[PDB]
DNA sequence: ATCAATATCCACCTGCAGATTCTACCAAAAGTGTATTTGGAAACTGCTCCATCAAAAGGCATGTTCAGCTGAACCAGCTGAACATGCCTTTTGATGAGCAGTTTCCAAATACACTTTTGGTAGAATCTGCAGGTGGATATTGAT
DNA sequence: ATCAATATCCACCTGCAGATTCTACCAAAAGTGTATTTGGAAACTGCTCAATCAAAAGGCATGTTCAGCTGGTTCAGCTGAACATGCCTTTTGATGGAGCAGTTTCCAAATACACTTTTGGTAGAATCTGCAGGTGGATATTGAT
């Protein structure tokens, strides 16, 4: 179910493993179940810590 | 010329992996340490794998041996059978 | 002409998928993933059931033991809903013999 | 235009982050990894052969492990008010997980 | 009067006891905010283990939690305990 | 002698380190721990009873766990060029072990 | 007059202790520790052997399987020495029937 | 054997759990085997990180 | 640097809490003999794996250049250790039912032999979503 | 704000590697019946759990000090991301051609199982001694004038 939801979100009609990883890591409980499990061809979630980006003061400064 | 073959794990590939891990900036010294760490992991796995391999009196390493050896180290793997 | 036979849970997963999202497919690799997942959970639950039985010196694995193992392994609400489905299944099976 | 267009340091790294995080293909080339596995396995037992899918499975495991390691390392680095990861960070994370070596 | 001893709860796990515990880990200097967080952490740990123990207890139709249940519940979390049977 | 003898900050902590590391007796008192366990158990199931040795076993497990956690905490602290542990260190250690909550 | 019977590994540990350090004793708690330790290692090894057997569709657990599991679970030199003792034990047992 | 050696080091003729813990953590391989095991009444090894001990310049300074 | 303070080590002394040794006896372990698997040798085959060639080709080795990073002095202030005190919690010993742990026994539960279907699966024969391609609209970036 | 250069995202197309569906069929599921075992409701019983009051032991909440730790500021290096270039390890793709995975036979070895006979492991009653505790005296580590 979660996979199909992500699938519709990316406009793809066929489930691929990427979707499964996206489903698992976005639900807390499943992530707990599979916290030490690697899904092949899965990758990880997009996530950058806020601190290492550049500051939002990137605009007119005069 | 070949270079102990660990150097096949090149700098830019490691940089790419670190990019997947959320890393933005990498020191020059990381590479050697990473290589060593990688080696250790592989060694352990393959040892166990080969042990399973030796038990069946086979000469061909199969995926299942790797999967089991991975399972026993607490890094269970999905997507290659069993 | 010699030929083997490897079983899997593929077809049942396919049925479930069509039940939940009729206009949707799934690739082979993901089907393999689901196969591995099912086998892993099966192994954990049965192993835990066995350990519970052996600790209480009972030689029969019943529905009770499975239910307990489920409450042990899975967290909270997932367990509750699952247990409810299982109880419903037992209640349907036992009646309509 | 006279001078070459030049992005500031860090931006292209971020571009690499988003690009590789969107996709899933393996990052390391097959053949060197095959040679690595073959060398190490030879030192334990001789004349071993490997199925392709086993090599792929090791590749997946290795890359997932490294990714997780770099993640914890980066957290350790941020904790020290730095942005650059260094070997002691990796040693720290590995020492905490119990992956001693 | 209002005692309810300090909360009738975890707050009986007094500060200097946590200090002694940190001393066992080799630590020298502790901040004032540590205590509460540690308590919460402790609770979570206990919660999980006790839950499992009680569940084992529930399977045998007993009203007494035995040591064995604690051992097994700890074993499933990868914190096996020796010296109390099993 | 006029003024009270006074040790410098840190020394007595070190003395406590050596004294408690050399011994093994439990540091937390039985009764509060008993009451804590009893309260939490009451919220899951009512009128339960507890054998004494079960309480002792929980005590041992908890203290060992906390000791390990403070150890990793102290390492993370040292990593940031500090000597004072802080909550974020504990959060870092627990997050790395996967003991999320 | 009713009386049960609980087995342990105590007496054997005591024998070994007197073999290695004649002028030394051991407390009850530590003997319990050793008892639990023995039980844990026994369980791990048997389970691992079982898993190997089940993976190779062999229904018999033999010395070979135990040897394999030992090499898997334990590290390095400990494995080698223990394996040596095991092989010596089998060679002695099989001869002097 | 390791326990009895530690015992002779502490001038006690009887093995107690403390000694077992000392034996286990001081052998690399046993520590690997039992890295996630808690010995009751075991305690831990004496170990203070070098950095939080005071500087050796604690003497005449004039 | 040397002197007092205090903590801690170390020699010596005593009685008791587990440590250690001695009975009976019964669940447990070895021996015969038989019934029943079962795993390794031998004979075959076809799948998969391994050493080569070649044409790109995307990627890797190297070399510049500079904007952001990593530390290293320095200092305000804060915050948490040392210590004293009184006080408050905790400890520990007074000689009833509840529940863990057995023992019976049989009504329910379930393994095992055999036959009858039948759903699952390998392989042939269709489908099609999506990997590639092409083109154009913004969206970031970055200098000015 | 305002303007050039690339990077990312939408729109529209098209053919094929992978997905889905259609056969044949053969190793599992279900039925039936019968043999075997078992879990759970009654009868007991002996260890253990539940918590109060009084008297005493030891530790903690609090409040007073003050040494040195954190953490922000500033600054001198330095070194690691961008990006150009040229060449070269890898992709792909094909082909051969050896060797091993996996089947199928089969029978000499191995082991479960039903008894029978020994036996040592373990509960429980008599000894015992190492160590907890205690007394006292000598050295070690802190720290000040």
């Amino acid at each position: 179910e979660l996979a199909g939801n992500a699938a519709r979100d990316n406009k793809k009609t066929r489930i691929i493993p990427r979707h499964l990883q996206l489903a698992i890591r976005n639900d807390e409980e499943l992530n707990k179940l599979l916290g030490r499990v690697t899904i092949a061809q899965g990758g990880v979630l997009p996530n950058i810590q806020a601190v290492l980006l550049p500051k939002k003061t990137e605009s007119h400064h005069k | 010329v070949l270079r102990d073959n660990i150097q096949g794990i090149t700098k830019p590939a490691i940089r790419r992996l670190a990019r997947r891990g959320g890393v933005k900036r990498i020191s020059g010294l990381i590479y050697e340490e990473t290589r060593g760490v990688l080696k250790v992991f592989l060694e352990n796995v393959i040892r166990d794998a080969v042990t399973y391999t030796e038990h069946a009196k086979r000469k061909t390493v199969t995926a299942m041996d790797v999967v089991y050896a991975l399972k026993r180290q607490g890094r269970t793997l999905y997507g290659f059978g069993g | 002409r010699k030929r083997s036979r490897k079983e899997s849970y593929s077809i049942y997963v396919y049925k479930v998928l069509k039940q939940v999202h009729p206009d949707t497919g799934i690739s082979s690799k993901a089907m393999g993933i689901m196969n591995s997942f099912v086998n892993d959970i099966f192994e954990r639950i049965a192993g835990e059931a066995s350990r519970l039985a052996h600790y209480n010196k009972r030689s029969t694995i019943t529905s009770r033991e499975i239910q307990t193992a489920v409450r042990l392994l899975l967290p909270g609400e997932l367990a509750k809903h699952a247990v409810s489905e299982g109880t419903k299944a037992v209640t349907k099976y036992t009646s309509a013999k | 235009v006279k001078k070459p267009h030049r992005y500031r340091p860090g931006t292209v790294a971020l571009r690499e982050i988003r690009r590789y995080q969107k996709s899933t293909e393996l990052l390391i080339r097959k053949l060197p990894f095959q040679r690595l596995v073959r060398e190490i396995a030879q030192d334990f037992k001789t004349d071993l052969r490997f199925q392709s899918s086993a090599v792929m499975a090791l590749q997946e495991a290795c890359e997932a492990y490294l990714v997780g390691l770099f993640e914890d390392t980066n957290l350790c680095a941020i904790h020290a008010k730095r942005v650059t990861i260094m070997p002691k960070d990796i040693q720290l994370a590995r020492r905490i997980r119990g992956e001693r070596a």
